[PDB]
This record gives C-alpha cells, structure tokens and sequence, in this order.
C-alpha cells in the first residue's frame, strides 16, 4: 500500500517520525509536505497529498500542520477526497469505518508523537464497513462541492498567491 | 457578538445546553436546527449557509464525532470548519485560520471541556496579516 | 476478567452506561457505588479498597474531571491510578505502570471515547520486566 | 515565583521547552528532572520536585514523563503535595481553582508542545478560590496518606532499587 | 540561483538547517536527499543531486552524509560533475576557485552546524577564476571517466540493489 | 599489511615522512611516486591503478588540499577515495565505505594529525554486511 | 570514575548526547552545565565543572559551548585545573598524555557529534605518562595564576554580574 | 593594525612564514620570539605580556598542538586565548570572546588553512554588547 504524506513547516519533525514508522511497517511513502522548516503554506501540501490519493498514485493520505485544521481542510477541498481531521483514535476509526475517509489530518503541535503514532495505526488498521446508511452520507458528502477543472491536477494553481507573497503583499 | 449553531440528532443535547449557556452570557444565538437535523450533512450545511449569508463570523456545529460536520461543511467553497477537541486549537484556529465554525463531537468531548473550547474560540479574533495567503488559497479551492 | 467500578454524583451516569457495556462483554463487574458516592474521595477510596482486597487487577473510577479520583486514590500506599483522556495512555499506563485503576472525567471525555479508552485499558497486560523497578519505587511511597 | 520541574528520559526535550518558556515568563526555575535522555526512573524526579514544593524551596511544581501518570503519581505520594495529572487545560484549571493542586503533571509524549504550553500557562494563571465544598475535599485528600519520616527529605529512599537495577535484577 | 541538495538518513537534520539557510539567503532549493531518517542509501541521493546539476536543473549541488565521503563520491561519479569533499572552509574555497567544483560534499555528523554554514557560504561566495594551470587540471578530471548511457538520466539505475535489499540479501 | 602511497609536488614532503613512518611500523610500502608527480591527477591515478591491480587494500594520496586527489581518483570505475582531515572519518570511511584510499591535504592537515588519521585508517577493516549495498552501487557508477 | 560536565545554552543538545554516552560507558556523571537552552553564560558552568574536579568530587571534566573557547577558558581559570581546548582527537590525546589535562573543552557547534564522541573517548582512554620534561611544563602551568580565596568554592562569585544582567546593564 | 606573535621550537617555522605573510600585507608585526622560545609556556607568556602591555588587540601563538599555549596563557588574569583549528571559531572567538590571541598547533593545522584562520581572526572585531558580561566574568577569574 502507498501512503502520501504532507505537512507545513511547523510539524516537519513529527512528519519525519510518522514517515519512519510507516516505512518500518512496510508501507511505501510518497512525501509531498514540506521538507525543511522554512515558513511555507499548508494548502500547497494538502493539495498535493489530496491529488496523489484522488489520482490513484497513493491509497491513502496523511496531512499535518500545527493544529491540522488548515492542511486537512485544504485536502478536503479536492475532488475524490474525504479528509478526516482527527486528534484522537476514536474519531479516526469512525472516519475510516463509517465515512471511508481517505485522508487523515492531525495536529502535530497539539498531539504528542506517541499518540500521533496510535492515531495513524488505528486509522490504517480500520476498514470501511459499508451500509445503506453511511453510503448515503458519503454520497452526499461527495456531491457538495462543484468540480473545478482549473484546480484539478493543476500544479500552478497557487502561483498567483505565491507571487504576491514573494512581492511582500502578505506582510504583517 | 452573534453565534450560529446547529446539530444533528447526536449533538442536539449538547447544542441545547450550549444555547442556554450562550444566552445566559449575553450572546445572541441563531439556532438553525430548533429540531435535530436529519444528519450532520444537513446540520453542517445549514450552519454554513446561514453563516456565509449573515454578518456573524462564528459558528458551532454539534454531532457525535465532529469529523463529519467538518468534512461536509469544508466542501463548500469559502467555508473553513475546525473540528476542535482541545484548548489550543480552540483559539489557534481562530487566530490563524479565521475558522468560520468549529465542530464538536459529543461522543468525544465532555461538556465542561466543550464550554472552555467554545469560550476560547469566541474570544479569539483572526490575526490576518501573513495568514491571509493561506485563507486566500483555501477560498480558491472547491 | 474482573473489573471494579465506582463513581460520585458527576460520574454516576457514565458509570451506569459502562457497567451495562462491561456486562454485555462478559465481564464480572463489582460496583462499589450502586448509588452515587458523596464525593470523588469516597468513591475513589471505595474502589481502591475493593481492588487492593480483591483478585481483580482492573478498575475504573468516574467523576467530573478524573483528576480528583486519581489525586485522592494515589495517596493510598500501593495504589496506582491513572487519569486517562486519550487512547495512548489507555494502554501504556497498563503496560508500563500496571495501573491498578483508571479515572475518567465525565465533563472532559465523551462516552464513545471513554469506551475505547476503557477497552484498550482492559485489553492490556502489565509488561513487568524492567518496569518493575518503577512500580517497586511507587509501592514504597506513602 | 519559583517553579520546580522534573521529568524522565522520554520527555527531556519537552521539559527543556517548558523550562525555556517559564524563564521567558519571569519565573525562577529549579530543574530536578533528568538532564539527558539516558534511561532512568520517573519516581526519582517526581519525589525531588514534590519535596522542593513541600519544603518551601519552590512555590509550584511541574512533572512530566511519557504519559505523565508515573511521575505525577510519584509526586502525589509525598507529604504536603496535591499532584494533578492534566493533559488538558480544562482539568488543569479545575485542579488549581478547586483542589489547590501544587504539582502539575503532563504527558510529554501524548500532548503536543503547543498544548503543553497552554496547559502550563492556564495552570499558573489560575488561582485557588476556597469554598466550603473544596475546602472539605482538600482536607480529606491531605489526610489519606500516613506520613513516613523515612521517606520525608531522604534522597537515598530509592537506593536499594537503584542498586538492584545496577546489578541487573530488573532485566526484560 | 538554484541549489540542489541531498543527504542520507544520518544527517537529515543538518540538511534541513542548510535548506532553511539557503532559502533565507534567497536561493531556490531542490531537495532530493532523503526526507526522513529511515535507513537508506547515500548513492541514491548523490546521483539525484548530480543529475540536477549536470542537466541544468540546478546551478550547484550540496550533498551530505555522516562523513560526506559516500554521497560526495557518488555525486562525483556522474557525467559533468566535479564533486569536492570539503569539511573545511579553506579547501571548499579552493574547490570552487581552482577546480570549479559544482557539487559540495560535507560530513554532517563530523562537522558542527555553525561550521557547515560557514563552509556552504564560503563555497557559494567563491567564484571560479580560470588559469592555464587549473584549466588543464579540470580538463583532465573531466576526461577520466567513461560515459555510460545506461546510468545517465536513469532513475532506475540502482533498482537491482534495492530489490536485493528488500529481499534481505544485505543482512549483517 | 600493504599500503600504496603517492603524491604530487605539494604532498611529496609529507609523503616521504609517512613512508618512513610506515616502514618503521612493519608495513610493506609501494611508492608510486619516488619523485613528485606532475600534478594530483597523475599521482592519484597512479595510486589507483597500482591499488586496483595489487593485493593491497589500503592507500594514501598526498597533495595540497586532498580534494583534488579524491575528485580525480573517484572518477575511476570501482575506486573509492576519501578526503580525510579528522579522526572520525579516518576509521568510519574504512568501516562503512571500505575506502580504497584516503587523501590528505598537506596545506590543511598537520603532520601529527595526519599520522593519527593514517593509523586509524590502516587499523580499521571494512565491516561489509549491510554496507555492501552502498559499495555495490558505487562500483556500478562511472 | 566520575565525570563532571557543563555547557552553555548553544550546545545543550550535544551535551545530552555525550552525557548519554558516558553513562552507557559506565561513567558516573555530574551534570553542572545549563539544563535547557535559555540564554545564559558559559563562565558559570565552566567554574562549576572546574571546582568539581579540583575539589575531588569528579575525576575529570568536560565543558562545551559553541566554539568551546569561552567555557574551556573559564574552566582553566581555576585552581588545580589544566583545561585543554580540543576540537580534534590528536591534541586531546596529547593534552592527557603530556599535560595531564583534567578538563576537556569542545566546540559543540563546530564539531559534529560523531567526532565529539571520538574526542571524548580518546581523551578518556589516554593516560598521563609522566616524564621529567612534561612534569616541568605542568608545574610551570600550575604556578602561573595567583590563587584568589574569594573565587575558590564561592558560589556567589558572579552574583554581581548576574544582577547587572537582570538590570539590563548588558544590553545590545 | 598591529599583531603580536611568538613561538616555541615547534611553531617557529610557521611563525616565520606567517611573519613574512603579515609584513607583505601591510601588517605591523611585533615578534617577541626572534629565536624560538624554550617552550610554549615561555612563548605564550611572552606574547601575553607584550599584548596586555601594548595598544594591539590581536596576537598569534605558535606551537605544536595549540592546546599548550592556550592552557598556559589563559592562566594569566585578564588574558583570553583561543586554540583555533577551523574557520568558524577563527572569527566567532573574536566576535564573541574578543580573544586577545589565538593559538595554532603546527602539528595539527596545515599552513594554507592557518592563513585563512589568521585572516578571519584579524578581520573580525569584538561585538561587545551582551557578550561583555561573559568577558567581565572571565577577567574576574585568576
Ligand atoms: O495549524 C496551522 C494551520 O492550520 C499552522 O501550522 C499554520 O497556521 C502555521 O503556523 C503558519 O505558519 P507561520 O506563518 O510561520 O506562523
Ligand atoms: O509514561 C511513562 C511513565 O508513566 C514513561 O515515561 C515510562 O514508562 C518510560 O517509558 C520508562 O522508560 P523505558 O524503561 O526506556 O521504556
Ligand atoms: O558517512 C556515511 C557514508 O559515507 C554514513 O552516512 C553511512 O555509512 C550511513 O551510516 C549508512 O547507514 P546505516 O546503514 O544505518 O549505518
Ligand atoms: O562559543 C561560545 C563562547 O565561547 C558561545 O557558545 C557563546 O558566545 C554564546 O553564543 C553566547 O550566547 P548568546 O548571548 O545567545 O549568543
């Protein structure tokens, strides 16, 4: 199985710990998230991981940022994805078993590494158990957003914002 | 300040408790689910619709696990929903993400903790500045 | 397997639910508080006494925050109580600390999460070995 | 104000982060916990921190280990101490306001640093507010354990166990 | 300017520090080296960085491993590359000024980060100054190896070894 | 044990000293540059040829900076040369890389330190095992 | 054998690695250097380590700071001490064998951890080999400084400077 | 700028080389050991005496290992001597420690590296500011 993983600069160290664990467990990893700790933007990596899963390059995805909210939301805003923001084992298992979530989000700065490892393992070990009830929920979720061909598989999608950033448009 | 709230059958009980809490604390509440919604998709979308179509910038969604309401509402263009289970994200998601709503899972988070989470969320404003690039990126997505 | 349970007024409701859960899963349950205890000191000490005198090696204390039941029961010589609110400690405290009991705060932890925490605690055995030195040290203290 | 802090080898890095923060906040810190990451035993440092607080050398104490259970339990098992194991802000504030807890325990491997910082800050910012209700709870707690002069202020209390460890008695 | 960087698992943390610095200095970075700290093989990343430089995707390359010997040697064994193994500023400047080295190798576990930063900065600040003497040395170096089309731009070049590793052929 | 040595004009003086050192310590030395080589490319390649054709598995190249001899000799298929200027790499490159030769820069490394580096290199054997995959990879390259 | 170790905030992580190693090697360690990474002053820890050795509480001492210069110099400026600043194995062995140095200084930010470990091990493994020649050198070294009773074993020796620091006297 | 230099028998050769270098680069040099000193204690103390009794703020001591000259000269009240073997300390010790002198071991550091180290040391000034507290502490010691 192939797991795509991504992150922003706040949790690169936690991502490394999970990447190591996944490989020890026999999983093939596609690391998309940022590779160092230089200030960057979570949507970039959330989108890359989302597309790996949606396009079939990876079976599932894991995304992390400080709280996990930003990157998991970015991952959710993509075709074919159901991203579950889970800082606990219980909801992560529910997300996989009931909502067949294919992207797991975790807050690497709010959850300790031992618990992150537990959440990931529980999410991966869980299996989607289809029922007429959850299939209806999933279908509704899959039909909320309106597909945008300009975003789908477009690597230059955020070039506009990145330029403005390089031009100091987003100063404090 | 105004607060938009909603819940499915699983989060209804806590929603009612929080509603009374907020009202007893000078908060103006807009309950979009006087009766429990069919499910978390209906409740989360109802809260999202009322929010994006109002002058309020804070909302609370209640369901069993939180994950569902966020997963569904985040599919709406321009919406940003944060599942919250602890007290750091409660304020950080507002400060950095300008979270338009937080989702609380009643089967995950106890009531006393929920109130602290809610208060921290309501008492925190969006910092803007450099964080706007990330919000601009999210709003651009489906 | 045997399990000892107890609770004060705030933890009683969840305690009753867990009791039903344990019975349904073939667990021999000893409820030291058929009626809510006066406070968490009374309930936690009752659970401790029953435990340290029974053949059971698993116990669950219920109160509003968990903190109190653990703070009180840990004052008893030989007792080791772990406040648990997440799924890693649920098993690690049993594996490493051989926790004689766990304390769940009903105002902190939701029911569905409490059940996962409880099942992980009950399913894990103390590892012994090198960890025994720490338990010997704790046992030695007041 | 003086804060005594301690930890076992699993969370020395988290202890360092909190120590740094406490000093930046203006607190005087007495670091007792282990200083490196060599395998050691949580009761040793929990007892050291507990006595600093109980003897008046420190106003409050903070102890951490993987889950916090071991070191906070060790701290609690000392005269004059009310140790509260809190992996969340809500119960930490309750611990200070209602139980006048003077030692805070946290699981450094299950709670993320940003949340650890929030728990510590909330605990310290909180103030004990006496009421007939909590006064009675605190009195009960303070009278459960039977004082042992051989343990009080005896840094050699665990020497027998330490010798057994050095002699390989505690092998896996 | 574009800098390609790579590393093995022993020095990922040092690579991250240098990546951060390069970006703060205004350089565009192409991180090829390993992204986590899971046991891997230095030739893989040395070859990746070498080709980025040789194919014009990057202006210069920086590779690091425990001692730097393995990854810098791997980088050197590619068409168009002149890799210099330098754990000091003096030889790094010589490497750039006299040998027009386009790949810098450093031992991330034997050189401290502050000195690594100084070596990188000195290497980058230096400029090749052609002379009849070094022109002849460089020409000789560029003509020692016999080009192998099967290796050039072939990312699957080490697949046979990787399979043997997965099959446990390389056990201790 | 056998050792192959070579040097250009800048590394000749130290080379001569080391030769005396090796002879005094019962080492069979093969000096491929009784007279200084034209440049480090000539000396390093001479050492490489002699080595890859001899039964010896240890070699030392001398020049002003070390960098050049390694950069040149490493272009030879199958050759592995380590520039060494400190005492850890001195043994680790032999243990892990099975370095066929080390290169010492006379303008970088002092004589006393060079001797310690050399003795550590000569005293360490290639560990093989898992490290062989990396050597197989290097051997495969041009 | 007992080894006293100290450091400033720049190299606390490197000190931890060496402390761990020393304990694995069977040495008893007295950690004096700073315990976190909060800005502090190297002379404080250099003096503490020096006195442990000079007073017989420790057999030898190891001190580290960014470059090692500051803390090793501070250690050297104490009665009964011969501190050797060594970023290499060769001079460290010379320091122990010829000058019977009893305090080793290392630059934790300029020397990589693997090499630091090698320097420490080589220094500790080496043995002083007395000769009429080095005894004369050592005696001369031991008689250069003039003993000051106000510094010797005085824990409040730097209180004056510390107060001025707390009063912002040493601003940038 | 002025530079004070000195050396024992082991560092004499390099000292002479550096002296010519410095003079050929517009540097005014004060050689306190025209003939090699008896040992590094005599040479390092001679350089220290001349420095503390002059308007120059930079000096270079030469011996076999560097360690000795620093160990001896640092015993003098107010003196600060840095053994230097690499290019980062070369400037950092001047910037932070205001090192009054650096010590170079000729058996450790090659000549070309020594020149880079020396130039970096000579081209760097003491930053003062917050670092003064540490220099005040050192000067207070014996
Ligand atoms: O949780 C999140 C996003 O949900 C954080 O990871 C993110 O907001 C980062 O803090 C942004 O980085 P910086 O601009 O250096 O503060
Ligand atoms: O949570 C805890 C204790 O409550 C852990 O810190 C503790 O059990 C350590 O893991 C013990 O150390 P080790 O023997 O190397 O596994
Ligand atoms: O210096 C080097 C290579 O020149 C080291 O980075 C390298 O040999 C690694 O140690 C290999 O990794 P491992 O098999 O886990 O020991
Ligand atoms: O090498 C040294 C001292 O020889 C450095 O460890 C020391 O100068 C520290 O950098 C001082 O700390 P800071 O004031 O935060 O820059």
């Amino acid at each position: 199985m192939i797991i795509a993983i991504g992150n922003d600069h706040i949790v690169t160290m936690q991502k490394i710990e999970i990447s190591n664990m996944l490989k020890d467990m026999g999983y093939t990893v596609i690391d998309e998230g940022t590779y160092d700790t230089h200030r960057t933007h979570y949507p970039i990596y959330g989108k890359k991981v989302a597309e790996d899963v949606a396009d079939g390059r990876a079976d599932l995805g894991i995304v992390m940022c400080g709280t996990g909210i930003g990157i998991s939301t970015a991952a959710d805003k993509n075709e074919g994805i159901r991203a579950a923001m889970c800082d606990d084992v219980t909801s992560a298992v529910y997300a996989r078993e009931q909502l067949n979530a294919n992207v797991l989000g975790i807050g690497g700065a709010v959850v300790g590494v031992h618990l992150i490892q537990d959440i990931v393992k529980a999410y991966l070990d869980a299996t989607y158990k289809e029922t007429p009830e959850n299939k209806k929920l999933i279908d509704k979720i899959d039909n909320i957003a309106k597909p945008n061909p300009d975003q789908k598989d477009n690597p230059h999608f955020f070039d506009a914002e990145l330029e403005k950033w390089a031009e100091g448009v987003y100063h404090d | 300040m105004d607060v938009i709230i909603g819940a499915d059958k699983d989060g209804f009980a806590m929603k009612e408790q929080v509603k009374k809490y907020l009202e007893e604390h000078q908060y103006r509440v807009a309950d979009v689910t006087p009766e429990p919604a069919e499910d978390f998709v209906e409740s989360s979308l109802a809260v999202t619709k009322k929010l994006l179509n109002s002058d309020a910038h804070k909302a609370i969604m209640f369901d069993r696990y939180g994950v569902g309401s966020a997963m569904a509402s985040n599919k709406v263009k321009g919406m940003v929903t944060a599942v919250v289970e602890e007290e750091n994200t409660a304020h950080m998601t507002a400060e950095h993400n300008g979270a338009k709503a937080i989702a609380i899972g009643t089967g995950i988070t106890g009531y006393d903790r929920a109130l602290v989470i809610i208060q921290r969320y309501l008492d925190t404003e969006y910092a803007g500045g450099r964080h706007q690039i990330r919000l601009d990126m999210l709003e651009k997505m489906i």
